[PDB]
């Protein structure tokens, strides 16, 4: 994580599993669909994008 | 006479009628619980609308239980 | 607040109306709208603001209307003139790349390019 | 093939009329090599 | 004659059956309302017209329902 | 007479047929209960008292039919 | 005395259609519950009471209609 211009700070961070998402608290204040396989899709879909951030 | 186990008789048949209210009144109240179950939140919008769907699907079986009471008292 | 978002630009980061292309067939969100999480198919998609209208064509990505109203929209690329000939051009190679052709699925999401290409 | 490389082979696609700036160009190609590796064994790299 | 008067009565009572079918149509039609503006609740300013109007012509087919009920009654 | 007797008879046979809507009704509203509360797990607070009262009118209607019965039945 | 003994039995049988109605009935109960406890899993201990309870008002409906069958019985 680049904590500021004259420094740097390695990070870390957390990549949440389809397990994740199945269970997270708030799963009703979103509206899943049965039929899509939504947390298989946005696991992968996560996978990516909080990494790309990561690698940027 | 005939005329007066007529009036039992057709009673009886608008009774049958009530079958159908008792469904429709069922069918607005689920929609009630399965829309506040979605939102949390919708309820009181939704609420007045409950009550005119029971008042209108209800006054459909009023009918029936009036021409149900004509037919039984005369 | 609407947010639109891509990798490399930022869009909207409500809005009146978002015409929005789903696994659940077309979404749309008006003011509020209910907390979904969608995944956004290849996709013809528009923004509203007031009567304004912006239409946007969209690689697919993730919808998710927060519970505090904040309409996330996340694709890899969305203007849809810039998109719009060379195109067709090639469509004419993906037909191609399907008949020899992983590489038979990715010629088969070059198809499905093909029709979302259709439509516009 | 994942959702993201489904999604990221229609992006591909959907860089093509051209206009296209170098940003989208390297977004759309990109040269790497993962490099699999077995417990210090090395299979051998290939194209990403 | 019995067998007329009776013919009215009875005729009147077959006829009420018919309007079962309505109570669950207007059910119907609020049933969608409700779940409708659930899903979206800016729709519903839209949708309150679609919903009286979908009201009103199930009713309407009740109405017709109801009449040849009343006839049998009173003619 | 016998007629008469006979036809109140039939009538309250007749009758029986109403009530089963509303037993379709009843177990609708505990159907919508189990799923919203299946959706939510917490919403049950708010809903149930909508519920209890949704069946009651569900259940409303079945008791219109069989009071009538007994009307007819008794005389 | 023949008819009046006649219009029992018949009305008895056109009793037992009252009943169809509740065991359409106990059956979307417990259809609710399977698909609710497979939906949610963990909802199933406060659910299982009120599912008892929905059966037991489905199944009292066929039961009143019974009844009337009874007293023409």
């Amino acid at each position: 994580d680049p904590v500021s211009s004259l420094s740097f700070e390695p990070s870390e961070k957390p990549i949440f599993n389809a397990k994740t998402i199945e269970q997270s608290p708030s799963f009703g204040k979103f509206e899943i669909d049965t039929d899509a396989n939504v947390p298989r899709d946005l696991f992968e879909y996560t996978l990516a994008n909080q990494m790309l951030t990561a690698m940027a | 006479q005939l005329v007066l186990a007529a009036k039992y008789i057709g009673a009886g048949i608008s009774t049958i009628g009530l079958l159908g209210a008792g469904i429709g009144i069922a069918i607005v109240f689920a929609a009630l619980i399965n829309g506040v179950s979605r939102n949390p939140s919708i309820k009181d919008t939704v609420f007045p609308m409950a009550i005119l769907g029971f008042a209108l699907s209800e006054a459909t079986g009023l009918f029936c239980l009036m021409v149900s009471f004509l037919l039984l008292f005369g | 607040k609407l947010q639109f978002a891509l990798p490399h630009e930022t869009l909207y980061s409500e809005v009146t109306q978002v015409n929005l292309p789903a696994k659940s067939g077309r979404i749309g969100v008006l003011a509020n709208h209910v907390p979904t999480v969608e995944q956004l198919l290849p996709g013809v998609v528009e923004v509203m603001e007031g009567s304004n209208s912006k239409k946007f064509f969209i690689s697919g990505g993730f919808a998710t209307v927060q519970p505090d109203s904040q309409l996330c929209v996340t694709a890899i690329e969305a203007p849809l003139e810039s998109f719009s000939e060379n195109i067709k051009n090639l469509l004419a190679e993906a037909k191609k790349n399907v008949s020899s052709s992983r590489e038979a699925a990715e010629a088969a999401i070059q198809v499905e390019v093909l029709e979302n290409l259709q439509s516009v | 093939i994942s959702y993201a490389a489904y999604l990221n082979v229609a992006a591909q696609a959907i860089r093509s009329t051209e206009l296209q700036t170098a940003s989208v160009l390297n977004r759309s190609q990109t040269d790497a090599f993962y490099t699999q590796y077995k417990n210090a064994s090395e299979p051998t790299p290939i194209t990403k």
